């Protein structure tokens, strides 16, 4: 299998022809032929979807890992404010500070308007650095830049990095469907993730979704 | 005014549509009125997935627009089955008896939603997969109005009243997808429903409105 | 000073931004930061409807920010409205005994919310039909900058400081919009007037901000 050219890995099976649009030809990671919604048609708007696709996969990855971790572990033994993440935000304002790992010695943050203009400056000036340059790599490839990320040198030999690159966007696109999961699960659930599982790994016929499918109806 | 095509066609805007319909919407398409405020669709291969888009929702918007009125018009002759509004009709899968197609014990009378969901799934997976790339009738032909099979009766010939027809389609189609839209916001706002909203409104329009329900999602706190 | 048109000008990243901006946004039109990360105005005609969007918006948002604070500070000023609240304004409509403009049964004392929908209705497709084609107030002119009905001030003369005011009228209307979009959000999740919200804030900043209505609409229930 080879995932560039004109015979890839394609989204519809081994019957798509018909649905691969002209400017997919695949010299990008990730490319199945879908775009049946005719969206990235512009060159330069392919350009900027694709960045779009790739930071969305890479946050969307670190968010299901964050989704999936303190949840675990919580029945590992250590114990937090809040294990779910949907509530993982609210333990500032519980008494007694935002413990990391449940020590009171930690972080022990109470302030969250501090913590946000914290992460503000520092976000703004690593997202400012990200799209124009700056002191960790001036000018470079806009989505995979090289020589201060990747340093352990497993970026080289261009053939496995593509495989690496058709690899990290295909992890990053079943982490964004598992995050959209993620949200969907808390809003019609209101239990998380690993909960979820747990409850439905204790009875699957009943606790599936359509135990919660006459949630949202109307009055 | 009889012509749906050229560069003289009805337009959204009737007489106040000059200085609107640009360049790239001629009128060489069914349903072009020069609605293109936003400017979606400048590019055409961008506009002829939008174009498939409009018309496979025109279809299934069509199929819906009916669907939801005919449980309701047969409750209106007084056939019971479980529930007759459509936005609290999946609910009847999970009955003390399970969903009943026309009430009378003999018909579908199906119990589990998770196996009607996985043959769903396998055969609107390939129906559909067959309908973007080919299958068994017809393997490479027009993604919008293959024919064939799909008019057995003889109405694809003549070309001028197949677009007509085409134009037919699409309006009856757009008005569909409205008024689906419309049923979706009547079901969300007042809860009850569309052919029971006709009722009271026809038993009472001047204070049963949607002016009536327009203080429901004020959000108190 | 700073400057925001041709090659260098005012950007959306600031002095991070020489390589942040894309190539289509050359910078002849009036507030263009650079900011199309995402690639939807690549193509021109896109970018054109765009523009007409952006400015329509803009104007709009104006008028509505400017209305939304407006009876609100005439009631913390001196004036008993019948609601003065800007999302709570319409249902005064539903008072029992008129909608009074300035508090003043004196004023437009409306009762009917459907005649005033209808004439609205009327009223604003003629004027929007005369916007994208032309009528009374000018027939060939500038689809977004009309002027010699919409300038009786004359402030479109000496045009240098005319794409001056273009920039900050796009400017106060980027502003607005952006100050409408905290509007609404602001009524959805506080349940108060702005300026309730601003006396709010303004009484103790440390926990009438937005972080106390962070756990409101949470996904337990
Ligand atoms: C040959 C059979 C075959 C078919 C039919 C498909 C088709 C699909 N592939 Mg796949 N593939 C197939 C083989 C292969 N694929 C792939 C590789 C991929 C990738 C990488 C991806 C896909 C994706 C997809 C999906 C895109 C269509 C979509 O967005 O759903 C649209 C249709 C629906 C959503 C209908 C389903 C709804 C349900 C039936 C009804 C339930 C309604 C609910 C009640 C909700 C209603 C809400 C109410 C309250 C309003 C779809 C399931 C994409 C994907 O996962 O997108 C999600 C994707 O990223 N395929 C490979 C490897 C080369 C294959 C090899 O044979
Ligand atoms: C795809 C079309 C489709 C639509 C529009 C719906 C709609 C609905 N189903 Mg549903 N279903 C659909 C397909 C299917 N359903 C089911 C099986 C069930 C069951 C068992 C149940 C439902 C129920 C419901 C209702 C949930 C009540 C509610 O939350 O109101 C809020 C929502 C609205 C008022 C409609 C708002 C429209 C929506 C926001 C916009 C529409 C666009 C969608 C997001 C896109 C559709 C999804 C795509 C990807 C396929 C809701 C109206 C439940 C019910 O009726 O009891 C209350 C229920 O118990 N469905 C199957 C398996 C056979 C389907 C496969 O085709
Ligand atoms: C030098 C530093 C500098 C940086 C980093 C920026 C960056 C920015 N400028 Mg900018 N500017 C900068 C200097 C300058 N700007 C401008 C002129 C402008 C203009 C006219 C505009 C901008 C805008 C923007 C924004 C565009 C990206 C965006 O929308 O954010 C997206 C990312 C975020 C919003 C992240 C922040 C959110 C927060 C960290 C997360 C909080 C989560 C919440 C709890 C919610 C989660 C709960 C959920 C469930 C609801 C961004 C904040 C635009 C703007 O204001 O858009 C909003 C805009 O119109 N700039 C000038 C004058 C020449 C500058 C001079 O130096
Ligand atoms: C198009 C702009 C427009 C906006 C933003 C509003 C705003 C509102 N009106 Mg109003 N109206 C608008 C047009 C008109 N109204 C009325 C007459 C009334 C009456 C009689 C009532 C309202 C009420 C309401 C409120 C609904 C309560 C709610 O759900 O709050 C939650 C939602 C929000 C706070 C924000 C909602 C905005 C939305 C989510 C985003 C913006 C999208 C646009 C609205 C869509 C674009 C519209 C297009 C078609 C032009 C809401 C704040 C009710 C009210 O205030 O009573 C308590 C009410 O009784 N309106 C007429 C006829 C004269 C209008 C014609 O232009
Ligand atoms: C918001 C995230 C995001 C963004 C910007 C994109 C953007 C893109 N994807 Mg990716 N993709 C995503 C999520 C995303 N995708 C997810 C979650 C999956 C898994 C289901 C995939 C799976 C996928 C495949 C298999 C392929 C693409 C392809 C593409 C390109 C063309 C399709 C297009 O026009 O998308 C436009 C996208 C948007 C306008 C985002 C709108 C988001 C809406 C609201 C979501 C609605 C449904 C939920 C474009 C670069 C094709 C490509 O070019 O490969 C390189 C391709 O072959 N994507
Ligand atoms: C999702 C369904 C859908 C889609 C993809 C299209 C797509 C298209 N239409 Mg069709 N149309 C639709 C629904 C749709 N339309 C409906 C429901 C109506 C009736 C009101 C019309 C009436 C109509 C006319 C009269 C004409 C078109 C035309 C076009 C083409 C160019 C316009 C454009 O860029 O639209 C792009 C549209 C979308 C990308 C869909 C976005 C959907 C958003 C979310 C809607 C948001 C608005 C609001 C929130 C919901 C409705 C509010 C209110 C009206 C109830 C394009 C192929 C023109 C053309 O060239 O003819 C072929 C033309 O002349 N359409
Ligand atoms: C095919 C179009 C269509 C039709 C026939 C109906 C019919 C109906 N709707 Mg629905 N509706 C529709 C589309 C439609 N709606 C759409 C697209 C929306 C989303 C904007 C809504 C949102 C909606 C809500 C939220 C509610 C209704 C309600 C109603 C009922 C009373 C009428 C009313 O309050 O007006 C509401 C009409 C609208 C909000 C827009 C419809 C626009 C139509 C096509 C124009 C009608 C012109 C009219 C006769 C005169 C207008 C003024 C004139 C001078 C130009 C009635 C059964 C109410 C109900 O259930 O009453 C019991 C109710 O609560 N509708
Ligand atoms: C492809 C295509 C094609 C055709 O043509 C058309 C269409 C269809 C349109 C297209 C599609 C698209 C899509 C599907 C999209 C989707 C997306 C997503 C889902 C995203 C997410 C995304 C997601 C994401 C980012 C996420 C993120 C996350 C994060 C950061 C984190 C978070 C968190 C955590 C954990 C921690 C704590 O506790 C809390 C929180 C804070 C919560
Ligand atoms: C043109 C233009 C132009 C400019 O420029 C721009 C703009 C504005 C953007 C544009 C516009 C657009 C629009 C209007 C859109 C809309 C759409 C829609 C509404 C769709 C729907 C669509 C819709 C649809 C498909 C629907 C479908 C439906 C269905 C299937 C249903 C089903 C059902 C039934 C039967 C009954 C049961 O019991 C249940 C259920 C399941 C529920
Ligand atoms: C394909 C083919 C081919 C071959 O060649 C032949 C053949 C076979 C013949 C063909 C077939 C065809 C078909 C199937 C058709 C169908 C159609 C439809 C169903 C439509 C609907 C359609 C439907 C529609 C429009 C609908 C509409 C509606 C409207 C306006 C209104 C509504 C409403 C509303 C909103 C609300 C309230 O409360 C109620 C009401 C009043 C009710
Ligand atoms: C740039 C860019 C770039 C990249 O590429 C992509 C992206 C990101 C997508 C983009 C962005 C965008 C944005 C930012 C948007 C936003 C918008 C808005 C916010 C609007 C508003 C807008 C808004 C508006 C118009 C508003 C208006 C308003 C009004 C009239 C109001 C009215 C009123 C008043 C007075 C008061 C009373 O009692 C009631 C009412 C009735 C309520």
């Amino acid at each position: 299998i080879e995932f560039y050219g004109p015979n890839r890995a394609k989204w519809l099976g081994p019957y798509s022809e018909n649905a691969t649009p002209a400017y997919l030809t695949g010299e990008f990671p990730g490319d199945y032929g879908w775009d049946t919604a005719g969206l990235s048609a512009d060159p330069e708007t392919f350009k900027r979807y694709r960045e779009l696709e790739l930071i969305h996969a890479r946050w969307a990855m670190l968010g299901a890992l964050g989704c999936i971790t303190p949840e675990l572990l919580a029945k590992s033994g250590t114990q937090f404010g809040e294990a779910v993440w949907f509530k993982a935000g609210a333990q500032i304002f519980s008494e007694g500070g935002l413990d990391y790992l449940g020590n009171p010695s930690l972080v022990h943050a109470q302030n969250i308007v501090a913590t946000l203009a914290v992460q503000v400056i520092l976000m703004g000036l690593v997202e400012g650095y990200r799209v124009n340059g700056g002191p960790a790599g001036e000018g470079l490839d806009p989505l995979y830049p090289g020589e201060s990320f990747d340093p352990l040198g497993l970026a080289d030999d261009p053939d496995t990095f593509a495989e690496l690159k058709v690899k990290e966007i295909k992890n990053g696109r079943l982490a964004m469907f598992s995050m959209f999961g993620f949200f969907v699960q808390a809003i019609v659930t209101g239990k998380g993730p690993i909960q979820n599982l747990d409850d439905h790994l204790s009875n699957p016929t009943v606790n599936n979704a359509f135990a919660f499918a006459t949630k949202f109806t109307p009055s | 005014a009889i012509e749906w095509y050229g560069p003289d066609r009805p337009k959204f805007l009737g007489p106040f549509s000059e200085g609107d319909t640009p360049a790239y919407l001629t009128g060489e398409f069914p349903g072009d009125y020069g609605w293109d405020t936003a400017g979606l669709s400048a590019d055409p291969e961008t506009f002829k997935r939008y174009r498939e888009l409009e018309l496979i929702h025109a279809r299934w918007a069509m199929l819906g627009a009916l669907g939801c009125i005919t449980p309701e018009l047969l409750a209106k002759n007084g056939i019971p089955f479980g529930e007759a509004v459509w936005f609290k009709a999946g609910a009847q899968i999970f009955a003390e008896g399970g969903l009943n197609y026309l009430g009378n014990e003999n018909l579908i009378h199906a119990q589990s939603i998770i196996a009607t969901l996985a043959f769903q799934v396998v055969v609107m997976g390939l129906a559909e997969a067959y309908r973007a790339n080919g299958g068994p009738l017809g393997e490479g032909l027009d993604p919008l109005h293959p024919g064939g099979a799909f008019d057995p009766l003889g109405l694809a010939d003549d070309p001028d009243t197949f677009a007509e027809l085409k134009v037919k389609e699409i309006k009856n189609g757009r008005l569909a997808m409205f008024s689906m839209f419309g049923f979706f916001v009547q079901a969300i706002v007042t809860g009850k429903g569309p052919i029971q909203n006709l009722d009271d409104h026809l038993a009472n329009p001047t204070a049963v409105n949607a002016f009536a329900y327009a203080t429901k999602f004020t959000p108190s706190a």
